[PDB]
């Protein structure tokens, strides 16, 4: 059910308001509604309240920055109990050490990256320049080239006249070096002509360009030898800072998020000359916890609980779902879709009975059910450890609470997968060859197979009518709900649609039974004519025209239930084929070939299981998500989600 | 007997295959627009899933005709 | 080339943009409070610190990161179709470079907009010995910027006169290239943009008395050689003659500041209408034109806050 | 019988399958435009549905001829 | 000879199916443009419907030849 | 004549279907371009409708051939 | 009479249908470009109409072959 | 004599092939959009995978008729 | 008479129809590019028109083969 | 013996070929969206590769029906 | 010459028909690109025709094999 | 009789041709995305080549059925 | 005279036709990108033209198989 | 001997034509991509040509099966 809502209406003196919200948050179950549409004035922050909000906001931001810098996650903790000034001076030292050390870490490794790419190339061009690092008229900046670009640069560089050599050079193996000049005023022009043919200066930034070529070697050498010690010292100090700071810093972050949220919530009040008021919604089941939190205030400050409307403004009422504990884990399978409008039906009680059953009927194999149970036990380890599960390949992250819901669903699903596996007699398909536990009349084992499934020519009609009956049940349940909601909310168009389609479908279904070739007519003609007369009368009453084409969509949604036979028959028949191939290998290659036949049967069974289990799991849930939920208009209007004013905990 | 068993098996296969081909052709574009709408925001999940599964009725009418042919032996 | 692939990426990005409420609040703030909002929203990823140049650099870097990769994500005919939407930054780079080279200013005097071409191209275009060598280093296999340049080089093989010719050639070529492919959403928008461009061109040439055929440009849909001539002369009833066309809202205009705002709101509306094309180019078009409208509105709001102007001076410019 | 009964089945398979293919081809683009209009605004749900259903005339004309052939069988 | 009656069913099943595929291909783009024009403005509804329904004449001609052939049974 | 009677029927069904498919292929794009011109300006209507009706000659030639081939009954 | 009169009719319908399909494919794009040009102005009406009618000769070659076969029949 | 075991084998082999073609046509565009959303943000992975698997029903409806026909060999 | 005469008629119809289809496929795009060139500049009329007629050699060769088969009939 | 041994091989080959055609059609766009994601970022490799392998189910279901028919033969 | 006199006429009309289709599909893109190039400037009119006329070789091989068949028969 | 040797040769040809068409359809888009990534950055060559060769497994599955089926000849 | 000589003629005509169609499909896109590059500069012409001529190997092989069949006839 | 020879010949003609159509569809996109990459930068010619030639392997596999079938003829 959608849980019943009641309006908390409250008023009191403007001086108590900020404290009453603390009390009310500290047992938080109320959804605040902004009390603006009133003759009074909206509550607004003083410059002192604005300053408190600003300060706690800066604390929250600085704490999260410091946590994320130290590689910590800002998950909630017990709130830091001391004052705002205490929180500020607790945060300021640890953020200052953290920023200083990470900046030192970054700037150091950035200097190391620039150095490592140049140690030998720079030392080599400096040895080419070794006697001529400060030439009076040949102190040109360093130069380099590709091993094929070296002759091209040298063809122009021959113009630098000198007694030692021209600007033409190659001088190194890892990359050609041209860090020389013969007469620098012309040699800069020969370097620019080399640049026009394709060349670049070797004076790389950093230690390679901040000092002359006589000191660039020293700088690169001294940083390259030193960087690992001071890096390891900064890195172990950053590790120390995190294990000292973590607990207090996320305890501060929680306190700051809580305090900021109360200051933000405080503006949603109405206020007058001296008094204030608020409106909020409480689900009736929670009301005792509000009552004791308000009753603490010595005055018994003025409040009342008022019953909510559902005929008007139902689109403003907050929605939350109340489910029995056997149903509640399946809420996860509907909650992805829209929130339902207040006073509407919630289908979450329906999914726990049909979806696990249809999945069991679809797979129907003892061997696969055991494999599903084993993987469920493997996930059950994470919730036993109270440990979150991650698979970064999918960005998958989920908490032990979600793991608990999924393990519960899988355990309720494997029971139906075992029982249909007995009824079809399947274990990896055809392991009744290995021992005659199951038997047909042709091979009469210890127990009969109640429905052999694999004998399509004998069995298929039974399972098709079974699947069609299931579909008729769900679609007629859905159209009955459409009629009932339309009747109960006094929206007669939804009543005439619900009764209209349901009358039309018994007309069509009677016609199908008659034309299938049954053994009698009797009352079928009367039922057919009654069904089509009800459809026509409901069309006429509504003056609505979309029912004429849409009847075939409804017929499609009755008949589309064949998939619960089809995917299951295809899966069982393929598993039977692979198990028979397994015996054929172990027979043709004899006793030596049993290990080969078993290995290839096993790997192909696990291949097709891994490749198709997702599809087998998705088909039964479509039938709820579209063939059922569309009938009573689950997607037709969106509810306001309940989210209470609550501690960050 | 004769070739009639042959021909009705060809007819039912043709029907279900062509109906499966049309539904696949429809579903390609509809679900491409659907995944785009969900990628911009998750509030469109009802609308995308409804529209994607609407043209799945065509392959179901093909299955119905195939079953009628199989029963008309 | 696949719009199912690209429009999935664009739909994700189109989910994360500034709401109208962000601008409606930001209009009232101090610069320090405006910088608070900017620092926490998606723009904050490029906020270096505090001050007007920092805010501009942040908006430029985020827009370049969030839009200027679209032609690189696709290849083939989808690259041809999307590339037509981003060309203005490459025109502005080229004609800035061309002026700097003609007046003899150093390359350090030009600031380059992020565009569809890599920055090494603009340096080599400045270094290049001749306008033909410049056009060849600019060229990539179908980009209309370099082919508009090689077209005007036939007409004059040298600098300075090209400044009168380049933009007129280029805007016709961009509209022609769009008519040259099967994308209705792009075609009818770029036709409307050429209408708007010659319409404001005649308006800013008004009173000069030049020859209209030198400034009218081909490939419009709603404005023509004779309306352009009349509007360039002393006549405004030509605005009031516009009916049924999106430009009909220019009726009663007699001012360039009013015209600039009128056209800007009409073209944003026409571009926003292209969301009806979920597997074609209209969707990426609307995304690009909303993101640039966001960036200019965000830049003008930062100016209002920093210099402390009256709100009544800005409320008209930011409304649509 | 033989060829008489057999050729009715391939006759009706063509009739249903090609009609399903045509309506599926129509529904692809019409429902893509529909999903685009719905994700841009929620007020066009009724018009996107009436346009998506108008090509259903084609498959029911196919099912009509198939049932006529089944009756003549 | 019963092959006559059998082969007439292939003739009409091919005729209606191809004509249905033809109007479905016609209707696809016109219906997409229709939905776009209705989303852009609701004044266009008559023009969108008359353009969407006008290519139905092709399956009307497909049914006309199919029932003319069924008259020769 | 029983093979003659059966086999001319598939010949005329083939002609009408393919001629219907051809005019349908034409009318798709012509109607799409027409609807865009109406949404731009309601004055275009006569020209858009004339161009959309123009490709009907194809299916009329298909029906003419089918009728002269039915004259061989 | 018999088989060959029956089988001539398949060749005749096939030829007409394929010719009609080809001119249909040609007219689709040509007339959509024509309507796009007419949306700009009323001067293009002659040139757009002449271009749309040029591919009509293809179905006339189909009808010529069809009439030759009919005269042989 | 006869050949109908041969001919029902053609029927079942055709039905599975066309159903595989139809799911393949759907899965192409669905996963092209899905990889685009996953590339822009990995949180989309579940949505993309759900939409990519929904078209696999088309093959299973082809396999159903293929296994029913195999049961008649 | 004889069954081989009927297969000559299938042969010639197939030749002419496929040749018309190919020439119509080429003329579609070539005529659409032509209309775009005239709409930009009436100067382009002469060149656009000659380009539009160059793919007619295909249907000429189709007619040649059909006439050779008809003469041999 | 009887001709069925021959005609089974047509159904067998037709099944695997169409399933290969279908998964190839799928894998085209899936792998094109994949390569573009890897050219952006190597972190997309695993999620691109599993999307490229998912449509292989189609050709496994082709080989299934082919080996069933081979065992029947 | 027996029933093979029929099948050689099918072989001819098929060989020329598909080769003529191959040339038209080839010329479709090249003719549009050529007309765009002329619309840009008249200098490349020679390269436009040479690229347009190169794929005419395919339909020539179609006639070459059909005339070889006619010489064999 | 002996037609079975002929039909199993059609089974071999049909299987490998359709599987070759399927991998060719795949490799078109894969190679085009690959060439763009290598023109962008020469280091992409290994990932582009892996994706281009992976769908060639489809023609291997085609050949597997053709060599199995040749063992029956 | 037996049927087989005519059925060899179908086999060789089908082979040339499909090879011509494939090389025509390739040459369409390759010639289009070629003419676009020629319109940008003349220096790329040589490498553009060898890319356009490269797919002729398809028809060379298709016509080789037709001549070995013609030699067997 | 007998009719099986002619039916082997269409089997091998079909094997090569479809594989030729497959490699041509493969090369269609890859050649445009290669021509664009060549026009951007001459250096990539090695990788561009390798990516165009890899799909020829599909025709090698077609020819392999055609020569196996010729060895059975």
């Amino acid at each position: 059910m959608i849980a019943p809502m009641e309006k908390l209406v409250l008023a009191g003196p403007k001086g108590r308001a900020k404290e009453l919200l603390q009390s009310l948050q500290q047992a938080g179950v109320v959804h605040l509604e902004t009390l603006r549409p009133e003759a009074l004035s909206a509550y607004q922050l003083s410059p002192e309240e604005r300053a408190e909000l600003r300060r706690w906001e800066a604390v929250s931001a600085g704490a999260e920055h410091t946590l994320s810098l130290l590689g910590l996650e800002a998950e909630p903790a017990r709130p830091f109990p001391e004052g705002l000034e205490a929180a500020e001076k607790a945060l300021s030292p640890i953020q200052a050490h953290a920023e200083g050390l990470t900046r030192q870490k970054q700037e150091l490794e950035e200097e190391l990256a620039l150095a490592q790419a140049y140690l030998e190339p720079l030392e080599r061009l400096a040895a080419l320049a070794h006697g001529l690092d400060k030439s009076p008229f040949l102190r040109v900046i360093p130069f380099l080239l590709t091993e094929k670009e070296l002759p091209l640069v040298e063809e122009a560089l021959r113009k630098a006249l000198e007694d030692r050599y021209l600007l033409a050079h190659e001088a190194y193996a890892g990359g050609v070096a041209a860090l020389v000049v013969v007469h620098r005023k012309e040699v800069d022009q020969a370097k620019a002509a080399l640049s026009r043919a394709g060349v670049a200066e070797l004076r790389l930034p950093g230690a390679l360009g901040e000092l002359p070529l006589s000191e660039a070697a020293r700088r690169l050498k001294e940083r390259a030898e030193a960087a690992p010690r001071e890096l390891s010292e900064v890195r172990q100090h950053l590790a120390k800072l995190a294990r000292e700071s973590a607990s207090t810093l996320q305890s501060l972050w929680t306190r700051a998020q809580d305090e900021v949220a109360r200051l933000k919530a405080l503006e949603e009040l109405a206020s007058g000359r001296f008094g204030f008021a608020l409106l909020g919604y409480v689900p009736v089941k929670a009301k005792p916890k509000v009552e004791e939190a308000l009753a603490r205030h010595k005055e018994s400050v003025v409040y009342a609980f008022e019953p909510v409307d559902e005929h008007h403004e139902a689109d403003r009422i907050p929605v939350v779902l109340d489910n029995p504990p056997w149903a509640k884990p399946f809420e996860l399978l509907v909650s992805f879709l829209n929130t339902p409008k207040y006073g509407t039906f919630d289908p979450t009680p329906v999914v726990p009975v049909f979806f696990p059953f249809w999945f069991g009927m679809i797979v129907g194999d003892i061997g696969y059910a055991l494999l599903f149970y084993l993987v469920g036990r493997w996930l059950s380890g994470y919730v036993k450890r109270n440990e979150p599960l991650v698979i970064d390949l999918f960005a998958l992250k989920l908490k032990p609470q979600v793991i608990g819901k999924l393990v519960h669903i899988l355990n309720w699903m494997v029971f139906w997968t075992v029982v249909w596996g007995v009824i079809y007699g399947e274990f990896f398909g055809t392991f009744l060859e290995h021992l005659g536990v199951f038997g047909t009349p042709e091979h009469p084992g210890l127990i009969p197979i109640l429905i052999h499934r694999i004998d399509t020519a004998k069995t298929a009609n039974l399972l098709i009518l079974l699947s069609v009956a299931f579909g008729v049940v769900l679609v007629f349940f859905g159209l009955a709900l459409r009629a009932y909601l339309g009747l109960k909310h006094r929206h007669m168009a939804h009543f005439w649609e619900g009764v209209g389609y349901l009358g039309g479908l018994v007309g069509v279904l009677a016609l199908a039974a008659s034309y299938l070739g049954n053994l009698q007519a009797g009352w079928l003609q009367g039922l057919m004519y009654l069904g089509f007369g009800v459809f026509l009368l409901a069309v006429l009453m509504s003056r609505i025209w979309l029912m004429i084409p849409e009847i075939f969509t409804q017929a499609g949604h009755i008949l589309s239930h064949i998939r619960i036979y089809a995917v299951g028959a295809a899966g069982g028949i393929l598993a039977g084929l692979l198990t028979d191939v397994g015996f054929a290998l172990a027979e043709r290659l004899g006793l030596l070939g049993v290990l080969l036949g078993l290995l290839v049967a096993g790997v192909l069974h696990l291949l097709i299981l891994l490749l198709t289990t997702l599809g087998h799991m998705l088909q039964p849930i479509r039938l709820l998500w579209v063939e059922f939920f569309t009938k009573f208009g689950f997607y037709e209007e969106n509810g306001r989600p309940y989210r209470p004013f609550k501690s960050v905990r | 007997g004769g070739l009639d068993r042959g021909l009705i098996a060809v007819g039912m296969g043709l029907a279900v295959g062509l109906a499966a081909l049309g539904t696949g052709v429809a579903q390609a574009r509809i679900g491409a627009a659907g995944v785009g709408a969900i990628a911009e925001d998750r509030s469109n999940f009802g609308t995308a899933l409804i529209f994607l599964l609407l043209p799945e009725t065509l392959v179901i009418f093909g299955l119905l005709i195939a079953f009628i042919l199989n029963g008309r032996l | 080339d696949d719009f199912a692939y690209l429009n999935a990426r664009v739909r994700v990005r189109r989910g994360t943009l500034l709401k109208e409420s962000f601008f409606q609040e930001a209009l009232d703030l101090s610069f320090a409070d405006f910088l608070r909002l900017l620092s926490e929203t998606v723009y904050g990823g490029e906020l270096a610190g505090q001050g007007l140049p920092d805010v501009d650099r942040a908006v430029l870097r985020t827009q370049a990161k969030l839009v200027g990769d679209l032609p690189r994500l696709v290849t083939g005919e989808a690259r041809e179709a999307v590339r037509l939407l981003l060309l203005r930054n490459d025109l502005h780079n080229l004609q800035a470079l061309l002026r700097a080279k003609a007046t003899g200013r150093p390359f350090e005097e030009v600031l380059l907009l992020p565009g569809t071409l890599r920055e090494e191209v603009w340096r080599q275009a400045y270094e290049a010995q001749d306008p033909a060598g410049m056009a060849q280093v600019l060229a990539v296999p179908g980009h209309p910027l370099a082919r508009a340049l090689r077209a005007v080089l036939r007409e004059t093989q040298d600098l300075a006169r090209v400044e009168a010719l380049l933009a007129k050639r280029f805007f016709e070529d961009v509209a022609k290239a769009a008519k040259g492919l099967d994308q209705p959403a792009l075609r009818d928008y770029l036709a409307l943009e050429v209408d708007a461009e010659n319409l404001r061109t005649a308006f800013k040439l008004q009173g000069s008395g030049l020859a209209p055929d030198a400034f009218f440009l081909k490939g419009g849909r709603f404005v023509d050689r004779v309306r352009f001539a009349r509007l360039m002369e002393g006549d405004y009833a030509v605005l009031d003659e516009l009916s049924g066309t999106p430009f009909s809202g220019l009726s009663g205009v007699r001012d360039l500041k009013a015209l600039e705002r009128g056209l800007r709101c009409v073209l944003l509306k026409e571009a926003k209408k292209g969301v009806q094309d979920p597997l074609g180019v209209g969707l990426v078009l609307a995304y690009v034109k909303e993101r640039e409208w966001e960036a200019v509105r965000l830049r003008l709001l930062a100016r209002r806050a920093y210099f402390g102007l009256p709100r009544a001076q800005v409320e008209e410019e930011v409304v649509c």
